[PDB]
């Protein structure tokens, strides 16, 4: 076509949907994750995760308002990739490296997956 | 704005 | 912070919210024009558009499933803004400008307003 | 991947 593109769209819907979580403006889902409760938007869960989308697409669990991720997940591992979904920014340290990798494998978040990977074998 |  | 930072999320993120819309997966709201009707994710049009914003943060019409626009808005104007506001483009012809102009300023998409001003004043 |  002959569009023309807005080039800051993209990052301003994504810092305005994260605007909306922050005030819990129309989240429509909660996840918990060992007791620890994260609320979201189901639609931004989806975009960002092969699992979510998995989730949500299925006729009965689209309709859920509670999602409860296997026991093994570590809440602070879920809280960076919530973050990283909602911002692009992922906060990657030694000490939370390997639970946000085992996080991102299990949500389906491949580029999340590789980045871990490289910053894992720099240090080996 | 820009062309894609 | 010491966060790293993936600079395609933000597109991706909106690539995958246009393709639930195209598949009408989560639409929560359906936008009516002139007897045109058009399906959508509430959090995008709020993290879009003024109007929206303002729509849905009112505490009775967040919960409503059909909006209606004023009858001046044209629905091939508002089309056009409902596929940038999923897609950065913006599919501006001499023959649309001035319903899109009028349908942004309605929306409150300052950024659209401002580039239809200077393309109709590049034409003058 | 980038610093912000
Ligand atoms: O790594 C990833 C990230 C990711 C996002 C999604 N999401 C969607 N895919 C296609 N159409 C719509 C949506 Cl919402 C699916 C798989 C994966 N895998
Ligand atoms: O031109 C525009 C575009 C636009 C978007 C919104 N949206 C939000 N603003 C702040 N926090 C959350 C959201 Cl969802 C409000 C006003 C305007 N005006
Ligand atoms: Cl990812
Ligand atoms: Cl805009």
């Amino acid at each position: 076509d002959s569009c023309i593109q807005f080039t800051r769209h993209a990052s301003d819907v994504l810092l305005n949907l994260n605007r909306l979580r922050s005030r819990d403006i129309l989240t429509d889902v909660v996840i918990v994750v060992s007791r620890e409760q994260f609320r979201a938007h189901k639609t931004v869960l989806m975009a960002c995760s092969g699992l979510f989308y998995s989730i949500f697409t299925d006729q009965l669990k689209c309709n859920l308002s509670v999602i409860n991720l296997d026991p093994e997940i570590n809440p602070e591992g879920f809280c960076i990739l919530l973050d990283f979904m909602y911002t692009s920014r992922l906060n990657l340290r030694e000490g939370n490296i390997m639970a946000v990798m085992a996080t991102a494998m299990y949500l389906q978040m491949e580029h999340v997956v590789d980045t871990c990977r490289k910053f894992i074998k720099a240090s080996e | 704005w820009v062309i894609p």
